[PDB]
RNA sequence: UGCCUGGCGGCCGUAGCGCGGUGGUCCCACCUGACCCCAUGCCGAACUCAGAAGUGAAACGCCGUAGCGCCGAUGGUAGUGUGGGGUCUCCCCAUGCGAGAGUAGGGAACUGCCAGGCAU
RNA sequence: CGCUCAACGGAUAAAAGGUACUCCGGGGAUAACAGGCUGAUACCGCCCAAGAGUUCAUAUCGACGGCGGUGUUUGGCACCU
RNA sequence: CUCCUCCUAAAGAGUAACGGAGGAGCACGAAGGUUGGCUAAUCCUGGUCGGACAUCAGGAGGUUAGUGCAAUGGCAUAAGC
RNA sequence: CGUGAAGAGGGAAACAACCCAGACCGCCAGCUAAGGUCCCAAAGUCAUGGUUAAGUGGGAAACGAUGUGGGAAGGCCCAGA
């Protein structure tokens, strides 16, 4: 469960979540797990993503994870009704379209795409198997 | 419940008053700042708390001068 | 650096003079030879000048490099400023202290006539 | 052994842009040496085609506009966010 | 010298105040009303600003 | 008229660093002494004074050199004023404005006043 | 020159409570019931499939996570009275 | 519950919530005026006691220091010593 | 910023606040806006080229599937795919 060792402050505005994503390309691996859609990714999310993904590669090859969760989200608890920002309670990710979530190497491409398949079935947002380009 | 929060101070109305090309009265304050954001030029003061001020009627003028790309006022006479 | 401290050590003074629009009297002082200008306002065109490096002036002197000399170019550069009516100047120590030669030119330049 | 055809572009710009590539088409921009750059479309479909092919980002291309041949290599190339579509491409004169 | 035909075409209702004052400047009073008007920068600019609700016979 | 040097400015990295070379007639610098004018919360290191044996070593100036800093299009992309639309958390269309980053490339400053030295 | 007049434009120099024994003028400008909007919570479906099941993921359960439906619990709001 | 600083605040000013974060209710006859002078942190190397850290010397570095006390805006011509 | 409030008329079945549009009075004249033109109910059972077979149109997601239309490539194939 990833969550910034520690912040500048401890809650933050909702704010909103426009534009399309810097970070398109495969940067480290050879196979990449794109999101196509816009949304957030909790740090169980991830965890749960990166958990599917290791176990169908048998812990062979490498994995990066593109993103981190460090927007802390606050909630109100139950039969309270202002008074104050409610406590944060989990850790996000904010993502655009475009975004390289999750990207593989020293595995073969078939492999790689069942593994990023069984991954993409923990996520919110919808996904597309990528590849590295020269340019 | 209750919050540790809910201070704030009253806003101060900084900033510029008399932008380029306007025409000055000698005194007439041209930009209130904290520090100097703008520095004193040509016929212009800067009060006890850098508040810049026309020293002489005319037209204002900002530019930047100096080997540290500083932004300066200065009074045109007109 | 010694001429960098010195600089830094000037421009104060330098500063508040072109702020107050006035006619320079620079003095520079090197080991053997000191010099003076006078210099308008707008910092960039010398009305007179006189130093240890004219001939004129150089050939009356034991030593270009002391006291006397100063007083010789003070003098100097006073009676040129006079006779092209100038008449009002500020002194200009250049960070140099206000002291033995530089003063001497100074002393020199308000007896022959300079206003300051 | 790659030769592309393209058109000279008559407007420029977001508007034209998008609908080039609504039109199946996109721009591409052609510099380098003393000429003056030059501002071409290409046909999405066939460019990106030969693209997949390592060696069109290595060999030397022909560029066929107005009869006249240019010898080009790709130089950069901006791709759609997610789609595999390409937006832009910019060429220097070989 | 030349002149141009500006015809109002949609309503003045619920627009932007600034769209309201350039249909002032350029004389419009009404739905169907037609002003005649010199060819000037200036003029081309207030039709360019309110052009999606009026009109222009050259 | 040209070359070199000093002072005061304009300008404020295309102008700054680094690396290599080079200059002492003059100028500059280091330099030589200090009882003295003056000075060290100790020290003539600095400041100051009196000088001119030595050296361009350092510093400085000049020349060369992209390893950097710096500057930097065209095109596209992002955003966005107004009007319209959709599947409306976000977008699209017409029109106008249009970056930032990156790319090609540029790039080892330019210049005014006065003074001095040399050649002429 | 004298005020933590700090409830800081400072009712007086000078001031705490109870009322189920209660009372008046008002308010659905504002709570308690029921309706409404909402659906976090609740309940009911579903997707992926780690595994359990001698072997066997899917007879039967389904971990880590994902997507909905209902209006159905605990609540939020304060729109009707 | 008055006052100050930042953000929310939509690149002039202003702008709400029992929104998100911190401070004040002083200090100083020098810590004020002016003239003259000066320039930081941190690290490396060498050096009696002396050590991770004292004072000394040199180098790197270039304000990463400093500012009577929050924070912001400033500050080398220093507003810092 | 706009409208309601303090604004009627036409549209959105019905619907202050949405869309069109600002009612001085009269007319058994005409042109338009939004929105519409088979009958209720005014006006195209209009023209041309396509798509859908679900009454989809006329309520919804992850996800599932030889539904069906279009486009650019690829593998094998009369040496028999
Ligand atoms: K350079
Ligand atoms: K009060
Ligand atoms: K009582
Ligand atoms: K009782
Ligand atoms: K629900
Ligand atoms: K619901
Ligand atoms: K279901
Ligand atoms: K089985
Ligand atoms: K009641
Ligand atoms: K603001
Ligand atoms: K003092
Ligand atoms: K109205
Ligand atoms: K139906
Ligand atoms: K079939
Ligand atoms: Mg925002
Ligand atoms: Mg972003
Ligand atoms: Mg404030
Ligand atoms: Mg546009
Ligand atoms: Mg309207
Ligand atoms: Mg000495
Ligand atoms: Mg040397
Ligand atoms: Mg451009
Ligand atoms: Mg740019
Ligand atoms: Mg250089
Ligand atoms: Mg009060
Ligand atoms: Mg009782
Ligand atoms: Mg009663
Ligand atoms: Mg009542
Ligand atoms: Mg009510
Ligand atoms: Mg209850
Ligand atoms: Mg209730
Ligand atoms: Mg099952
Ligand atoms: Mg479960
Ligand atoms: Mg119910
Ligand atoms: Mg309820
Ligand atoms: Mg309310
Ligand atoms: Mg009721
Ligand atoms: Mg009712
Ligand atoms: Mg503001
Ligand atoms: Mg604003
Ligand atoms: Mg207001
Ligand atoms: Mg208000
Ligand atoms: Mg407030
Ligand atoms: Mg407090
Ligand atoms: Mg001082
Ligand atoms: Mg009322
Ligand atoms: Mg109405
Ligand atoms: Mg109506
Ligand atoms: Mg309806
Ligand atoms: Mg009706
Ligand atoms: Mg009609
Ligand atoms: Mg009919
Ligand atoms: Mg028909
Ligand atoms: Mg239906």
């Amino acid at each position: 469960m990833l969550q910034p060792k520690r912040t500048k402050f401890r809650k933050m505005h909702k704010g909103r979540n426009r534009g399309l994503a810097q970070g398109t390309d495969v940067s480290f691996g050879s196979f990449g797990l794109k999101a196509v859609g816009r949304g957030r990714l909790t740090a169980r999310q991830i965890e749960a993503a990166r958990r599917a993904m290791t176990r169908a590669v048998k812990r062979q090859g490498k994995i990066w994870i593109r993103v981190f969760p460090d927007k802390p989200i606050t909630e109100k608890p139950l039969a309270v009704r202002g008074k104050g920002k409610g406590n944060v309670e989990y850790w996000v990710a904010l993502i655009q379209p475009g975004k390289v979530l999750y990207e593989m190497d020293g595995v073969p491409e078939e492999l790689a795409r069942e593994a990023f398949k069984l991954a993409a079935a923990k996520l919110p947002i919808k996904t597309t198997f990528v590849t590295k380009t020269v340019m | 419940g209750s919050t540790r929060n809910g201070r704030d101070s009253e806003a101060k109305r900084l900033g510029v008053k008399r932008f380029g090309g306007e025409s000055v009265l000698a005194g007439s304050i041209i930009v209130r700042q904290r520090g100097t954001k703008f520095h004193a030029g040509a016929n212009v003061g800067c009060g006890r708390d850098h508040t810049l001020f026309a020293k002489a009627d005319g037209k204002v003028k900002f530019e930047v001068k100096g080997p540290k790309n500083r932004k300066f006022i200065s009074i045109e006479a007109e | 650096d010694k001429k960098s401290a010195r600089i830094r050590r000037a421009t104060r003074a330098r500063r508040k003079l072109q702020e107050l629009g006035a006619t320079r009297l620079v003095v520079h002082r090197t080991p053997r030879h000191i010099y003076a200008q006078v210099i308008a306002p707008n910092g960039s065109e010398v009305l007179v000048a006189a130093s240890t490096v004219e001939k004129a002036i150089a050939e009356q002197l034991k030593y270009t490099g002391n006291k006397d000399a100063a007083a010789a170019v003070g003098k100097a550069v006073a009676e040129r400023a006079l006779e092209k009516g100038i008449k009002d100047v500020s002194f200009d120590r250049s960070g140099f202290q206000y002291h033995g030669r530089v003063q001497a030119l100074a002393d020199a330049a308000r007896e022959a006539g300079l206003q300051f | 052994m790659f030769t592309i055809n393209a058109e000279v572009r008559k407007e420029q710009g977001k508007g034209a842009s998008r609908r080039l590539r609504a039109a199946n088409k996109f721009p591409a921009i052609i510099y380098g040496g003393k000429e003056a750059p030059l501002a071409i479309e290409l046909d999405h479909d066939k460019v990106m085609n030969m693209q997949a092919k390592a060696e069109f980002y290595s060999e030397v291309l022909t560029i066929v506009v107005d009869g006249k041949e240019i010898k080009v290599k790709a130089q950069d190339v901006q791709r759609h966010p997610y789609k595999p579509k390409l937006q832009h491409i910019d060429f220097v004169r070989a | 010298a030349k002149t141009i035909k500006i015809t109002q075409t949609r309503s003045a209702i619920g627009r932007l105040p600034k769209h309201k004052a350039t249909l002032l400047g350029l004389g419009l009073r009404r739905i169907g009303h037609t002003v005649e008007r010199e060819d000037t920068p200036a003029i081309r600019g207030m039709i360019n600003a309110v052009s999606f609700m009026v009109k222009v016979e050259e």
